[PDB]
RNA sequence: AGCCUGUGUACCAGGAGGGGAACAACCCAGAGAUAGGUUAAGGUCCCCAAGUGUGGAUUAAGUGUAAUCCUCUGAAGGUGGUCUCGAGCCCUAGACAGCCGGGAGGUGAGCUUAGAAGCAGCUACCCUCUAAGAAAAGCGUAACAGCUUACCGGCCGAGGUU
RNA sequence: CGAGUGGCUUGCUACCUCGAUGUCGGUUCCCUCCAUCCUGCCCGUGCAGAAGCGGGCAAGGGUGAGGUUGUUCGCCUAUUA
């Protein structure tokens, strides 16, 4: 099913699991990635800044993800260098799958909210931004259009 | 300013003690 | 902006409106010179491109006009010449000169001539499996060189088995 | 054939949107005008986007039709028609007492209209209407 | 969804007249008759009342000349198209580019391998001449040769580069 | 995984017609669209040639005959550029 569907955030939040049974599993593998065991002890740290407020589910999460730590190894499976996703998907989603009669949808997935400003990825290299390439290729599998910020690193 | 043009400047006034424009430099001492 | 190009003592130039005109022992070339605001003038020894604007693509126009004139006095004193060879693998190719068009006979095996009509006062002089096409005009002798080269063109078969044809060896 | 004209004007290198809406005002005020030498007038823009225009033009039409002219002559012509009300009587008086001319039938030289003239050194974007009738098939006449 | 169902408000319904091409609810505007005048929304090239108004800049696509909208689309992505503003570094001790010349020897390093000589793989990567020149950045060879980058000099002459 | 275009299918809605806008399929006859099947002109090829595959421009013209089925669709046969 298309983005167009669950993209906006015009619906209340949808987020308790006391009250909302059979939520699908998340397809998003990990968070952390690259040096868990270090600690952010690097020179450069560039960020992928969403640039409009959206839904990302977590089908988009978990592509933008690979397309881009697949690629940070042009470092090495063992590089030298930590990237981190930081927002979840919170926000449960639904389908009407009768016609409009007793439509309130059945759960068919999650997303995450991000505002327009906010950084979902965050990753940290020494004088090494092959990052800059590996987000370039993940906000082409999410919905905004994105900015892509280099925090510590006056070494241009 | 660059200071290896500077020491080239130096080099060859010793060796007339003893690039072009570095020459015609040291020939100006 | 303003570019002053010296004429060689070989030449003169004379230029009303957009037209200019360039006369040398070698020949005579005449082009137009037209672009939005700028202005082309013959001031004694040199020509003068100039205009008050210099956004991007005047300047484009101003140093292709200066290339313009510049190739204009060359090609009315030593001239244009480009130097060409005609080649074969089966087929005898015959190349020959027949009245303002080369003709090309026999192009791998063919029974219809190929043809081109030579552009100007082009001259297209061949000496075995040698060829010179050469004048004072660049734009007609450069075209004149090619068209012999394209009219060798093939797109139905490999070409880089079916190699035969006529290529420029030597550009200006 | 005599066109007693109030005014000559003089199409050569103007715009002719320019001209027509002024030839226009002036003959609803009354005066009887004369279009000169409309093969040489000029439209700004890309030859290739204009041309596309009026040949779609040419191609438009059915049974019910629609007449679009070719020459130079008539293209301008419509082109005044479209800035006045010609189905009133008021329109269709001034209209009728308007003519354009290939060339120029009169002795005098027509006059030129304020901020109507283009300067062919500063502009290479433009067309002649007499280009635009030969791309559209028209025989040049002139 | 020009959907369904709430809520607050103004409007249509039951609201003229002016504007919006037309058009219940968008804008101005709430309206006795008649008359003169000035504005509102909106508009002043023609159709069409009023500017082919002024100072300046951008755009070359007829983009555009489309407030709002079922109605006026145009997106992610991309752009040495073009204009403007900033920062860093290099430059008349001559920069950037191009063209010309130089790119040397110990030495075809050692290792492995019939082989390997800058360039299959492994290790190392030293010093000489010198104004330059890697234990070789890319081609090429069966391996050589050959062709070039780095690096230096000249010609040239003004900004260049990120 | 992400962004869209179309309005041929299906679904949704219930705006229009219940003092009736005659159904499906077929047929006949006319016009059109391009997202091109053939034909023209081209590009790439894992392009030797021949035969292809893929792509671009392009709607001028063509795109036919039959067996089962009411069928649309579709299956099948022999021709065909
Ligand atoms: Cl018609
Ligand atoms: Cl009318
Ligand atoms: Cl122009
Ligand atoms: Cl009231
Ligand atoms: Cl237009
Ligand atoms: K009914
Ligand atoms: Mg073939
Ligand atoms: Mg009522
Ligand atoms: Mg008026
Ligand atoms: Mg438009
Ligand atoms: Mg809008
Ligand atoms: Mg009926
Ligand atoms: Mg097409
Ligand atoms: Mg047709
Ligand atoms: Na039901
Ligand atoms: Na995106
Ligand atoms: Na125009
Ligand atoms: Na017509
Ligand atoms: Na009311
Ligand atoms: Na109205
Ligand atoms: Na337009
Ligand atoms: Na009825
Ligand atoms: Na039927
Ligand atoms: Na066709
Ligand atoms: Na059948």
């Amino acid at each position: 099913k298309p983005g167009a569907m669950y993209r906006n955030s015009s619906k209340p939040a949808y987020t308790r699991r006391e009250y909302i049974s059979g939520i699908p599993g998340k397809k998003i593998a990990q968070f952390d990635m690259g040096n868990n065991g270090a600690g952010p002890t690097y020179p450069a740290q560039v960020e992928l800044v969403v640039e409009k407020p959206v839904q990302i589910r977590h089908n988009a999460l978990e592509a933008a993800r690979v397309a881009a730590n697949r690629y940070v190894q042009n470092s090495g499976a063992a590089a030298n260098y930590k990237f981190r996703i930081r927002k979840f998907p919170f926000h449960v989603i639904r389908e009407n799958k009768d016609g409009m009669r007793a439509p309130f949808g059945k759960p068919v997935g999650t997303a995450a909210r991000v505002h327009g400003a906010n950084h979902i990825f965050i990753a940290w290299v020494n004088p090494d931004p092959n990052v800059e390439e590996a987000w370039r290729r993940a906000k082409m599998k999410v919905t905004p259009t994105i900015n892509i910020d280099s925090s510590p690193a006056g070494n241009a | 300013i660059p200071e290896w043009k500077q020491e080239e400047v130096d080099a060859i006034v010793e060796m007339i003690e003893s690039r072009n424009t570095l020459l015609e430099r040291a020939l100006d001492d | 902006p303003r570019v002053e190009l010296e004429i060689p003592e070989d030449v003169d130039a004379e230029q009303d409106h957009l037209d200019i005109t360039v006369e040398g022992d070698n020949g005579s070339v005449t082009r137009r010179l037209w672009y939005p605001d700028i202005d082309v003038s013959v001031d004694g020894d040199t020509v003068v491109i100039e205009s008050d604007e210099d956004n991007a693509k005047t300047m484009s126009t101003i140093g292709t006009f200066q290339s313009h004139i510049e190739n204009m006095f060359h090609g009315v004193t030593e001239g244009w010449e480009y130097g060409m060879e005609v080649f074969y693998s089966h087929f005898p190719m015959q190349v020959n000169v027949e009245g303002d068009e080369v003709v090309i006979e026999n192009f791998l095996g063919e029974k219809a001539p190929r043809r081109t009509t030579i552009h100007g006062d082009t001259d297209v002089e061949i000496d075995g499996e040698e060829l010179t096409v050469s004048g004072p005009d660049i734009e007609a002798v450069g075209q004149t060189a090619a068209d012999i080269e394209q009219l060798t063109r093939i797109n139905d078969k490999d070409v880089r088995v079916f190699q035969d044809g006529v290529y420029i060896t030597r550009k200006p | 054939a005599e066109f007693d004209a109030d005014v000559i004007v003089d199409a050569r290198d103007c715009i002719m949107g320019r001209v027509a809406s002024q030839v226009a005002e002036q003959a609803l005020d009354g005066e009887t005008v004369a279009v000169v030498n409309a093969e040489r007038a000029v439209i700004t823009g890309r030859e290739e986007q204009i041309v596309e225009k009026y040949e779609k033009r040419v191609d438009i039409g059915n049974d019910n039709g629609y007449f679009y002219p070719k020459r130079p002559d008539g293209i301008f012509k419509r082109t005044i028609r479209g800035m006045l009300p010609h189905k009133k009587q008021r329109g269709r008086e001034a209209f009728e007492s308007v003519r354009v001319y290939l060339g120029n039938p009169y002795d005098e030289d027509g006059e030129v209209l304020d901020g109507t003239s283009l300067d062919r050194l500063s502009n290479i974007k433009f067309v002649t209407l007499g280009e635009i009738s030969e791309t559209l098939g028209a025989n040049k006449t002139w």
